[PDB]
């Protein structure tokens, strides 16, 4: 599972986070989850199962497939904002869960 | 009320007399009762006994 | 709502008979007492006068009055008691009218006592009255309490801690 | 009731851990484990559903049961003893009988829906793909990744591969 | 409701650790338990999980045959046995509940309410 | 349930307007929308059966619930009090919930109804006529007025027409 | 509700004396019925244990119903007749309608028994005997004894007779 | 019974509102036709209304200028009579359709028929 | 205590009719087959008879077809079986045997579990 390693946004501006497999297709069947992480506070719960939001999350955090790849997507970027961000992807043929790179995001 | 109605209120003599009923209509906090003070005694079940009379 | 008030003043009222009633059954501490809520009336002066004691119930609540009746095991404790050998208690109300005729009768020894005290309670309306009206054998009230009454509930016969 | 959940899919699979229903596919690309997240879903709701249904309906008042009865008062108890006796004996009937019978009708529900999927994938491949029994069907045609989604999704796009299954039908 | 991780500390290369994991607020036979490790400077790693009644447990490849998940629903506690640990074991060890509906509960839950996490060292 | 009213055919027919369960044809001599009266009479027994049962069964006597005690008898206030709310309470939880049950056997008998219909109407045509999905026949010969009638009551000639299905399929 | 045993089979067998479903055979060697053992004996299993799960679910305790009270305690009498009554009318109501639904339920059951039992010798033969409708299959082979025992056993063997009966077909 | 009312005469052009009032019978469980009859013809279907009035049918003569509503408060059925002509002169029924505990049809038999109501369209 | 007893037979003339009295205790008559078995003096049983639970249903054998009626009274708790146009052949003991009923079928093959002890019938000059 390959995340992007570092990404920058502007105040207010939007961003598309991208998680994707080394050999294979992001569907709905693999159940992105996305968490966001202060170092070193624990994760935080922000996505899962592509679009549904946990009570207490920002509206402006969605999720959707872009391809063969997941996608969380933030528009109107805050301060608040500027953290790591992980993708949970669900493997079936070992039948793992598998954590992402993760992703550094720098609010300009 | 039932008590003043049984024992005869002399203002509460309008009523026609009847020989069978059902049941009994009464108003809630009655004014004409027992117009001389005092308790009547086991009350309760002699309105029960006289809700349905043949 | 719960209210305990003093309905007959020990100091103020009783003024011809003694209130200093004790039995060693009801000990506190080494030393013999009685009810907290209860006063023991003993003739004075050699006599027991007759009384009339009348409350009026101004709490805009139902008030519980208790008291009681002492029997004596023999006739020689009532007569060194009331001084009288027929003694009469009355207590009336508008919905509570009760006579009561001390009963001198032997009964087996239960904590150290022969005679038995028999303990009575009325609830008084707002705006109604109680009066009591005896010449012996009164175990006159002292505190009344005050209530009024919420839902229905029950009592939990258990031991377990309270939290 | 539907024949499906013991009739001709024998077992169910230990490795679907994600699903009450749902698909095992394999072709050249590979094989895998998936399930069917709409049927999945509607099944959950409609028994969270029935959950809530049995037991927010109960609506119970602040009463207390005990009583007291002296020595003299016999029919009093008797007769609160005979209200609490049957009151406990009509509730302990009817949450027993209740709870035996939506237990059938649970099971049954989910055979229903195991049923329909199967009924499902087969209106969509009318004769592109051969019964073997056991839940299964086998391709005449080449199948990648692309046509089992879009078997799974259902939109399945029967002409396009007539041809080849009738070749190799 | 609140997740506490214990265990923890100095273990020399090679020793074994037991990680506890208490739940508060919340009742621990009806969600799955994830254990979790996040090295320092590197992301974050997923461990193991752990059934409702303990019936079913999922390793990773890397702690396969090292690791032992187990779970007292008793004492409202879940464990994890480390085994044979080496110096790339040292992180920080969260513990993840998975938001399990009332009728189900899967292996695929999310892993909505984690721990402050326990710190372990390997070293001589 | 049975995978009809919900299943592969997904809406109903508001020019429908004769009875519950029905046809649709469409021949050159005209099309329009009929109504199968056999289903849908037994249907309508069955449902005034079931509601009539419901109703019906309960069968009381006269009584009043009413009942008055003065103050130095609250034990018997509250025994009242007990009898009345249990009783409120199981009429409550029984008449809900036998509401909520019947409701969904009522829908999977609808549901049921269709299927068989449908069913019956596939068992007729063999392979004179192909299925399209939708719940709808294809034929593969002329069908005048007369063999739609045929085909609604039951009496639909399979070798008068398979010379021509045969050809044209 | 799943249209067998008033669907396409219209009436039963009083020849078949040994079971609640089972099969007709004529070949060479002859005709007779049969009972389906598996299916019978399940089906015996569940109506038994449906049977003693409605009786035995009633445990009552010791009790007299009976109380007498002179006659300046009426309000005691009524509060006793409405408590009797009150119990009476709950435990009708609930034995009629629980008797109505069960007696919907287990047609049911018969019915999918046997539209399951259908389906499964359905799937075994397949191409090897065409649908006569009323329950039947005609085999496009020469079925003797063993045949058909392994048809109702459910060892039928479809390579062995896929050759005659397409030859046949 | 059903009784009609609100008829009489109307110079052409003019509106005219009709009113059947039901009695003896839930209102709200029955289909409601009118029907009209002229002096030397036979009866016209005119419109229909269902039980809680969502679904509305008429006829292609008097499609667009006849309105049928519903009010089952007042156990009242109305009929809304536009752009009047000289043909419109007949006597005008309210019937009932005979409607099942569990089911109501747009094709329930007219079992109960009003008295009617004359109307005349004239100046 | 379950236990059949038969009755009502004896000597009759050849071209005579006998009725035999099969009377159950200990189980309800009105929920089992019952079935008739003679048994020739030395030689095997022989199958006769059978009557349903209700009485609607009755089977018998060809050798006695047309000429055994069986039947049932629940009520008494007996069933019953005339025999008519007697044989010397039909010189047997005749015995009784209720078929083992589930509580929710009875069936024509049900296995017959319970036997009574017999009586016996002689047809001759």
């Amino acid at each position: 599972v390959i995340q992007e390693p570092a990404m920058s946004v502007s105040l207010g501006g939007t961003v598309t986070l991208t998680c994707a497999f080394t050999s294979g297709s992001v569907t709905s069947s693999n159940y992105p989850s996305w968490f966001q992480q202060t170092p070193g506070q624990p994760p935080r719960l922000m996505i899962y199962k592509t679009n549904n939001r946990p009570t207490g999350v920002p509206s402006r955090f969605s999720g959707a497939i872009s391809g063969n790849k997941a996608a969380l997507t933030i528009t109107g970027a805050q301060a608040n904002d500027e953290a790591d961000y992980f993708c949970n992807l669900y493997k079936s043929s070992p039948i793992a869960l598998i954590f992402g790179g993760g992703t550094h995001l720098t609010v300009l | 009320s039932v008590a003043g109605w049984i024992l005869g209120n002399p203002e509460c003599e309008l009523l026609i007399s009847r020989e069978s009923w059902s049941y009994i209509v009464e108003k809630p906090n009655p004014e004409n009762g027992t117009c001389y003070p005092g308790h009547f005694a086991d009350y309760e079940e002699l309105r029960e006994q006289l809700s349905s009379v043949s | 709502s719960f209210e305990r008030f003093e309905i007959f003043p020990k100091e103020s009222s009783w003024p011809n008979h003694t209130t200093t009633g004790v039995s060693a059954s009801c000990s506190h501490n080494g030393e013999s007492s009685f009810y907290k809520n209860l006063l023991w009336l003993t003739g004075k002066n050699g006599l027991y006068p007759n009384l009339s004691k009348s409350y009026a119930n101004n709490k805009e609540k139902e008030v519980l009055v208790l008291w009681g009746v002492h029997h004596p095991p023999n006739i020689g404790d009532q007569r060194a008691l009331y001084h009288k050998e027929n003694a009469y208690v009355s207590v009336v109300s508008s919905h509570y009218s009760r006579k009561f005729t001390p009963e001198i009768a032997k009964r087996p020894k239960v904590r150290d006592q022969e005679g038995r005290i028999n303990y009575y309670w009325t609830l008084l309306e707002p705006g109604d009255t109680i009066i009591f009206e005896a010449n012996g054998n009164l175990i006159a009230p002292r505190y009344a309490f005050a209530l009024s009454r919420g839902f229905g509930s029950g009592i939990i016969n258990s031991n377990a801690p309270m939290d | 009731l539907f024949g499906a959940i013991a009739g001709f899919i024998e077992g169910g699979w230990t490795g679907m851990v994600d699903g009450w229903y749902g698909y095992h596919h394999q072709n050249e690309q590979g094989s895998g484990y998936a399930a069917d997240q709409k049927s999945t879903q509607n099944a959950i709701n409609g028994i969270t559903n029935k959950v809530n249904s049995v037991i927010e309906k109960m609506n119970t008042q602040f009463t207390a049961v005990g009583k007291e009865f002296n020595k003299l008062e016999r029919r009093m108890e008797n007769l609160n003893k005979k209200v609490d006796d049957g009151f406990i004996d009509i509730w302990t009937y009817n949450a027993e009988l209740l709870v035996l019978l939506e237990n059938e009708r649970t099971l049954d529900f989910h055979d229903s829906n195991v049923k329909n999927l199967y009924e499902k994938v087969k209106s969509q491949l009318k004769n592109n793909a051969k019964e073997i029994g056991n839940g299964c069907f086998e391709f005449y045609h080449k199948c990648n990744d692309e046509c089992m989604e879009s078997v799974k999704n259902g939109t399945y796009d029967y002409p396009k591969y007539s041809e080849e299954s009738k070749l190799n039908r | 409701e609140k997740l506490v991780e214990s265990g923890g500390g100095l273990v020399q290369p090679g020793g074994s650790l037991r990680l506890s994991c208490v739940g508060s607020g919340f009742t621990f036979s009806s969600t799955y338990i994830n254990w979790v490790r996040q090295a320092p400077g590197k992301g974050l790693e997923w461990l193991a999980s752990i059934s409702t009644s303990g019936g079913s447990t999922y390793y990773a490849d890397s702690v396969k045959g090292r690791f032992t998940i187990s779970r007292d629903n008793s004492q409202n506690t879940a464990y994890l046995q480390m085994n044979s640990l080496r110096t790339e074991d040292t992180a920080r060890y969260y513990s993840a509940r998975g938001r399990a509906a009332l009728v189900a509960t899967f292996f695929t839950d999310p892993m909505d309410l984690w721990g402050p996490g326990v710190e372990v060292v390997v070293s001589s």
